[PDB]
């Protein structure tokens, strides 16, 4: 078949190390907004409170 | 008048450094070539190769085989070719088969070593020394090409992590004399300098019984004085080791001058400043990094770690938004993130990065001791001891997790059980007030 | 003293039937309205 | 033969090369690779001032440094240096534009949108109606035909399949001899019909631009590929095969022992389900080329149906030994377990292939057949659904979805699922 | 005069120093005497690692209120609460300006710490 | 025999070298039944946990009333030794080597893991009284043998491919290491591995075809050396799991507190740790500390002590501050 | 003005003034939530108006300008059931549905030409 | 100053249930013939 000789998509070998992939989940992380989401933290409507 | 000469020397050769080192598909000179020459200041393509048409074929298949990540079919066939340019590209495919493969095998493994302080390594080994006979020049000869020069790099580069010291900084010299401006080069050479004693010794090899193949390298360059690879050599061992100064000053105006707008110059410059405790004047000229240089994350863990003593939480939280937007896989992606969490009292979060920031890359032994002090703060005083202890048995050579183990137990009431690791961090570097 | 061996034990034996439990819940195919973990409850009450 | 095998080698040294040169991996790749089973020209337009930033772009390519490529050429006035911003531009976007469902699936995590390349395709546009010298006419060269390739594969991100046709032909008339091009060409068909009417264009409107090309290459008989472009189209599906036989014969006197094409024609035997001779000429090419490892599932896919897991476990461990992450490696070792009936397993490999190139061969489909076994009937007929998305030429993709149905009490869906599988292969007397 | 990352300075505050400040109709009225008092208490008696600490602005209340494990105007937004090692403290002092004698001195009538006296001072809600 | 050190949390070697034995005993076509003073050499060193403190209690358990054998390291050379002593038992050791010839493939490996647990290894005595048509001798969970084999086939399933696939590299490293070796030409042909090797290799299924790519397979992955070897990361000479190395520790530090043991080897193999098997195995350090006071080292003495009181004080979820100290 | 126009059901008014909108900013404006937003109403106004020939064609190619819309393929699929064009329907409707959960009237249209599939028998 | 999303209408319930009942009478009324 012709599988690798297609380059139009972000494929294997663009990422530096292959094994990457192992990980795979780092990308699909929602990094905490700057200020209020501090206030979650404290708790653990109250983080609106702390942003206002 | 003379200095406008070197410019338009310097510009002739780093396009000529550029353009074999991105040909064989080495990338550690290649980016940092084209680096230098973008930085250069104001003031035909060139080519050229003893290749047959018959074994040309094979280069591009070779070539192309290579940065498609497939090293072993690569080898299969250029396994008969005997062209030393192609010969080095054959072992260069097997050795990064291995480095690659090394990765691979172990990701769960943190700390890398041996605890005391080759066989399939040893036949790379063995077929550059059987090459290196047969073939008719053996350097040490004006007519010695780039080629028989780089193919010196891979034996150099394949005795150090054998850990066969004194023979493979003897390699990297011929290969450096022969064919200087390989960036690549000079980092392994500087890695296996250890003590700034032997940086003096080394530094003196450079001056008196060192030249380099005026054939090979274009006029007005070989001269060491006029030379830009010994300056750079300068400013890295004599600073990264911070060893007494010596030649370094005159040296350093010289280079702002000939590369004013060079991005790593300058980010050297900024750390030289953060490396003497000085953060205000350090965050003016990380500030025109970021401002000229967007997407650089080489040396921006120094500038999350400034910020962090600033107190910028602000600024910091843009990092960490800004830097994790590019990629999340490079080792100071996961360690900008790791400060930001870190100023926000979030421990038990930022802990994890600082593992994650670690296991992508396990060179980046910084990152150990900052991983235990977000256990202490933890109140977790067992987890911090093994994690600073991992710091130091990486190499012994480390003020910093010394330091940061003795506080672990200075915290408990163990007082005179840390008079130990206190007294061994002395000797690291005595001329501090703070130990 | 935490045996190595033992927690990654558990930890496969948690992440087997993960793979099995994926269709469950949210998950929800076209023209069906209703997800697979009810389809069950239902099927339990059918015979009961 | 005679000169005609000569033309040819001067000419795909240039593909090999150039092609190489402007960060296209997989073209380069079969190109340098034709070398080898065929029996330094050097030239482009730079200027001193630009060619340094071509030096600066490509190594930061090369170090995978994607993003920051983009802003060191931020103006580019050459006409296809441009091309190699945008290319990173494009990729920089790809490899975080995952569709939040598809994820789900093949990660297992269970936790600006596309507005670039709207910029990224009006970029394209602006570029080339201010540019110099038009696709008309005896002008262009290679540089152009790069930039069109660009546009048509983003063109065929927001399925303008229609207006893709004509930016990839327009492409391939400019500059020939492109393999990448070629392949994207083959995902605009999904239908049986369009086929023979654009092989009409090719052999009554298409022309090429003799200019670039060498001699006996304008002719598109003459020409050598666009018998690969019939032998490609003729496999996907069937159809009815005009001239299919004898340009293939001419093909294998040209290019003796070159694997793809034995790949190619050793997978017919597995179309024509001849599974007997499909071993015989697999086994050859492995004998061969031990370290070639493209198009090796299909290998461990045969095995599967004679059930030869002794021989087949063996080629597990001689596929790993060399390479334990690239797609058709995870994709064997999936096919593995699966053997061992413990279908419950395959899902991982499956699921870890996938993450590699996220298009590949018909991978989605077998990650539902184990999923069926396990009598989950959710997430099979979610995960058959991604294969039909991604191939719509799939017929095991369609099949999935309406056997899966047939369980399911509400038969009315199965019936549609089954007309389209029906109309691609209508051979087979199952369905 | 500002501290490194990689060695930090010790502050005087111990393991379970930061356990013990950290814990935590008639009967609220009652449970909200209750934890004024405990807070007090607890902000009087602590607080000399705090006052060595901080930068600038804030309150001793403010760092122990942001512990995790009708109102004024907060002062500063750091969360930033009590913690073993500090990066930021080097030893400095503002010279004495006269707002400083200004505030040494309404201190002078003031038998506890200003911002206790303000907390004390703040009026509970009704 | 000497090789680099490595802890394994999977099928060592080793390990499968008692999973042969189990299989001869058990199946009992050929009638061997393998000595109990073997067995009881062989897998009571596997069996978990001894703990044993550095100072502040000596021998307080650790002495056995009866003398036992030193443990054995995972080499065949020294395995075989055992059996070999015997006036019968190079039948016993034939059948040992035997079976190492015939899996040949990972998927031979299976095939022995797939037969015990479905036919042998049996839940509990209320079912094996009503097995009596079992051709072969079943076991019980709750039995000496049974729970070993239990974690064994535990061990097995809790792995993916890379763990079987390192099962393989290892043993023909670990089987072609007895190859170079002095005894392996006493014993180059013997005729009785000959006939319990077809014993096993039979019902293969084919031997015109798929036999002359099955060696292909084999030999190409293997270092011919008629061209250069596929490139391969480095692969440990041999694999020991945690309890099999506190057991041999345990038993160095008693001999060396106060049947002939092989200090050479111990030593040196300890010597070639990854650095990081010495932080899942902090006795290796101690075991520095006792040999540097034998030559009164001030220095060398307490990094080494101290070592080993920063490792375990971490995994050992009490509280040990307050012994370290003494 | 044309959606004003639109709602009291005169359906000429709303056109023209829809139209002169659309010409008024043919040149600028490609994209946005303006442009889409003026073409989907003034093919909705064909559509009710039974004009579906040119409602096809500007459907289409509002699809083909933005692409992730449930609304527009629920649209289109209705116009091809006014016709009968079944086969072209059944996979907008399908996509419209992957597009959008619910879709309570794109789901009774989807199951409305499911009978229709059951009671034709085309070759 | 912000602009929302202009007002833009889709096909209501009416509607589509007026051409549901339609598609049953043309596919009701045929099969009459048929028999």
């Amino acid at each position: 078949s012709s599988s690798s000789y297609r380059d139009s998509y972000f494929q294997y070998r663009h990422l530096p190390a292959p094994h990457h992939i192992l990980y795979a989940e780092w990308n699909q992380d929602i990094l905490a907004l700057p200020d209020e989401v501090a206030n979650i933290t404290m708790a653990m409507m109250t983080s609106e409170q702390n942003s206002n | 008048d003379s200095q406008d000469k070197i410019i338009h020397d310097i510009r002739i050769q780093l396009r000529k450094a550029a353009t074999e080192l991105s040909r064989w598909k080495l990338y550690g000179s290649s980016k940092w070539a084209a680096e230098a020459l973008a930085g250069l200041a104001e003031a035909i393509p060139q080519n050229g190769f003893g290749l047959s048409e018959t074994e040309y074929d094979l280069y591009l298949l070779g070539s192309t085989l290579f940065d498609a990540k497939e090293f072993d079919r690569c080898v299969f066939f250029l396994k008969d070719v005997t062209n030393p340019y192609l010969k080095f590209l054959k072992l260069y495919s097997k050795f990064l088969s291995w480095d690659k493969k090394s990765q691979e095998s172990m990701e769960n493994i943190l700390t890398t070593g041996k605890f005391t302080d080759q066989s399939n390594i040893s036949s790379i080994l063995k077929e550059i020394n059987t090459f290196l006979e047969s073939y008719e020049i053996k350097i040490d000869d004006d007519e010695a090409d780039l080629g028989l020069a780089l193919l010196y790099y891979l034996r150099g580069v394949i005795l150090k992590q054998e850990k066969n010291i004194s023979k493979a900084m003897s390699s990297f010299l011929k290969s450096l004399s022969c064919y200087s401006f390989n960036w690549s080069c000079w980092l392994e050479l500087m890695d296996c300098l250890q003590k700034v004693d032997d940086a003096l010794l080394l530094n003196n090899y450079l001056y008196q019984n060192f030249q380099f193949k005026f054939s090979e390298n274009l006029g007005s360059q070989r001269t060491i004085e006029f030379n830009i690879m010994i300056k750079f050599f300068k400013l890295k061992v004599f600073e990264e080791l911070n060893g007494q100064l010596e030649d370094y000053f005159e040296d350093l105006e010289f280079l702002l001058q000939v590369f004013p707008n060079f991005t790593f110059l300058k980010a050297y410059n900024a750390t030289i400043s953060y490396n003497n405790l000085d953060y205000v004047t350090a965050e003016s000229r990380f500030d025109d990094i970021v401002k000229q240089d967007p997407y650089r994350l080489n040396d921006l863990e120094t500038y999350s770690n400034i910020l962090y003593v600033m107190q910028k939480n602000s600024k910091l939280a843009y990092l960490a938004q800004f830097v994790s937007q590019i990629d999340r896989f490079r080792p100071e992606t996961c360690c900008i993130i790791a400060n930001y969490y870190s100023a926000r009292q979030e421990h038990e979060k930022s802990i994890m990065y600082f593992r994650r920031a670690l296991t992508l890359d396990k060179k980046t032994t910084n990152a150990w001791t900052l991983m235990g002090h977000e256990f202490v703060e933890l109140s977790n005083s067992h987890a911090a001891i093994e994690c600073y202890r991992r710091a130091v048995d990486i190499c012994p050579r480390d003020f910093k997790a010394w330091f940061g183990l003795g506080q672990a137990y200075a915290l408990l009431d163990m007082h005179l059980y840390s008079l130990y690791y206190f007294q061994k961090a002395c000797t690291l570097k005595p001329w501090d007030r703070r130990i | 003293k935490l045996d190595e061996f033992l927690m990654l034990s558990e930890q496969y034996k948690s992440r087997l039937p993960k793979i099995r439990k994926l269709g469950w819940n949210r998950f929800k195919p076209i023209g069906i309205n209703k997800t697979m973990y009810e389809l069950e409850m239902l099927r339990s009450r059918a015979r009961a | 033969q005679d000169k005609i095998i000569h033309d040819i080698r001067i000419q795909l040294r240039k593909a090999a090369t150039e092609l190489s040169r402007w960060k296209l991996y997989g073209s380069s790749k079969w190109a340098a690779e034709a070398l080898a089973g065929l029996a330094p020209q050097n030239g482009f337009g730079l200027s001193e001032t630009e060619y340094d930033l071509y030096l600066l772009g490509s190594t930061l390519f090369d170090a995978k440094e994607f993003d920051r490529c983009v802003f060191f050429l931020k103006d580019v006035t050459n006409p296809y240096l441009k091309f190699l911003k945008l290319y990173s531009k494009f990729l920089s976007w790809d490899k975080k534009s995952q569709e939040s469902m598809e994820n789900i699936l093949t990660t297992g995590k269970f936790t600006e949108s596309q507005s670039n390349i709207s910029s990224i395709l009006k970029e394209i546009n602006t570029f080339l109606e201010s540019y110099e010298i038009k696709i008309d006419d005896d002008e262009a060269d290679l540089g152009l035909a790069l930039l069109y390739y660009l546009r048509g594969v983003i063109l065929k991100q927001e399925k303008n399949i229609s207006k893709a046709m004509s930016s990839f032909l327009k492409s391939l008339s400019c500059y020939s001899f492109n393999w990448s091009c070629w392949l994207e060409l083959m995902d605009c068909l999904q239908k049986v019909d369009d086929a023979l009417l654009l092989n009409n264009y090719l052999y009554q409107n298409f022309q090429f631009k003799f200019s670039e090309n060498l001699g006996s290459q304008r002719t598109i008989e003459f020409n050598i590929m666009i018998k690969f472009f019939k032998l490609k189209v003729f496999e996907e599906l069937n159809g009815q095969l005009e001239d299919y036989f004898e340009d293939l014969e001419f093909l294998l006197q040209v290019f003796p022992n070159f694997t793809f094409l034995k790949a190619y024609n050793a997978t017919i035997s597995y179309n024509n389900l001849d599974y007997v001779t499909a071993e015989s000429r697999f086994d050859d090419i492995v004998k061969q080329d031990p370290y070639r490892l493209n198009d090796l599932e299909t290998y461990s896919n045969i095995l599967y149906v004679m059930q030869k897991n002794s021989k087949l476990a063996y080629l597990a461990q001689f596929v790993s030994q060399i390479d334990r992450f690239r797609p058709e490696t995870c994709c064997i070792i999936a096919n593995y377990y699966s053997a061992r009936q413990e279908h419950e397993k395959s899902i991982m490999y499956f699921r870890r292939a996938l993450t590699l190139d996220k298009k590949t061969t018909n991978a989605w489909t077998l990650m539902g057949h184990e999923f069926v076994e396990l009598s989950n009937s959710h997430a099979a007929i979610e995960c058959y659904r991604r294969a039909v998305d991604i191939c719509p030429r799939d017929f095991k993709a369609w099949f999935g979805l309406g056997q899966a149905y047939a369980l399911l009490d509400m038969h009315l869906y199965s019936l549609y699922y089954f007309q389209k599988a029906c109309t691609l292969k209508p051979w087979d007397r199952r369905i | 005069v500002y501290g490194d990352r990689y060695i930090p300075s010790r502050t005087d505050i111990d393991f379970n120093s930061i356990v013990s400040i950290s814990s935590m109709v008639e009967y609220q009225k009652e449970r909200q005497a209750h934890e004024t008092y405990n807070t007090l208490l607890k902000n009087e008696l602590f607080g000399e690692m705090l006052s060595k600490d901080t930068v600038g602005s804030e309150s001793s209340i403010d760092r122990i209120k942001n512990t995790r494990p009708e109102i004024t105007r907060p002062s500063s937004n750091s969360v930033r609460g009590a913690s073993l090692l500090t990066y930021q403290q080097r030893k400095g002092r503002r010279l004495s300006a006269a707002s400083l004698l200004q505030s040494q001195f309404f201190d002078s009538m003031s038998p506890v710490r200003p911002d206790s006296k303000q907390l004390l001072l703040s009026p509970g809600k009704q | 025999k000497y090789g680099p050190l490595g802890i394994t949390n999977f099928i060592t070697p080793y390990d499968l070298c008692i999973l042969i034995l189990i299989h001869a005993h058990c199946s009992q076509d050929n009638g061997i039944s393998v000595p109990t003073a073997v067995f009881l050499r062989l897998i009571s060193p596997t069996r978990p946990s001894l703990e044993w403190n550095p100072l502040l209690k000596d021998n307080s358990n650790l002495r056995s009333s009866s003398i036992v054998p030193p443990p054995v390291l995972p080499i065949l050379d020294n395995i075989i030794r055992i059996l070999l002593d015997d006036k019968d038992g190079n039948k016993i050791a034939l059948t040992l080597m035997g079976y190492l010839e015939a899996i040949n493939g990972l998927d031979s490996i299976n095939r022995l893991m797939m037969d015990l647990e479905k036919n042998c290894l049996v839940n509990n005595y209320r079912s094996m009284k009503m097995r009596t048509t079992s051709t072969r001798r079943q076991m019980t969970r709750a039995s000496f043998l049974g729970t070993f084999l239990s974690t064994c086939i535990r061990k097995y399933q809790i792995g993916d491919f890379e763990m079987r696939e390192t099962i393989w590299i290892n043993l023909q490293n670990f089987k072609t290491v007895f190859k170079h070796t002095p005894l392996w030409l006493r014993f180059k042909d013997n005729v009785h591995i000959q006939k319990v090797k077809n014993c096993l290799l039979a019902n293969d299924e084919i031997s015109v075809e798929d036999q002359q790519m099955v060696e292909f397979f084999q030999h190409f992955n293997n270092g011919n050396d008629a061209d250069s070897k596929t490139m391969n990361e480095e692969n440990y000479g041999t694999l020991i799991s945690i309890q099999h190395l506190q057991s041999i520790v345990n038993r160095q530090i008693v001999n060396w507190l106060d049947y002939e043991e092989q200090s050479g080897l111990v030593f040196d193999l300890l010597d070639t740790l990854s650095l990081n098997d010495a932080t899942k195995f902090p006795l290796i350090f101690i075991l520095k500390y006792l040999e540097a006071i034998k030559e009164n080292s001030y220095q060398t003495a307490l990094d080494s002590l101290h070592n080993y009181f920063d490792y375990k004080s971490t995994g050992n979820s009490q509280n040990y501050f307050h012994i370290s100290l003494l | 003005m044309g959606v004003m126009y639109f709602k009291k059901n005169e359906f000429v008014k709303a056109k023209k003034y829809l139209k002169k909108a659309l010409e008024v900013v043919k040149d600028l404006d490609p994209s946005s939530r303006t442009t889409i937003s003026i073409q989907l109403n003034l093919g909705h106004t064909y559509r009710k108006l039974n004009e579906n020939e040119i409602a096809i064609k500007c459907f289409r190619c509002v699809l083909e300008k933005n692409d992730k819309n449930s609304e527009i393929h629920c649209s289109l699929g209705y116009l091809y059931l006014k016709t009968k064009k079944l086969q072209k329907a059944i996979d907008h409707l399908h996509k419209s549905l992957y597009l959008k959960p619910n879709n309570s009237s794109a789901t009774a249209l989807l199951k409305n030409a499911l009978e229709l599939n059951v009671t034709l028998s085309l070759d | 100053m912000i602009r929302r999303a202009p007002t833009t209408l889709q096909l209501s319930h009416d509607d589509v249930t007026s051409l549901i009942d339609d598609l049953n009478e043309q596919k009701l009324k045929q099969q009459l013939n048929i028999e």
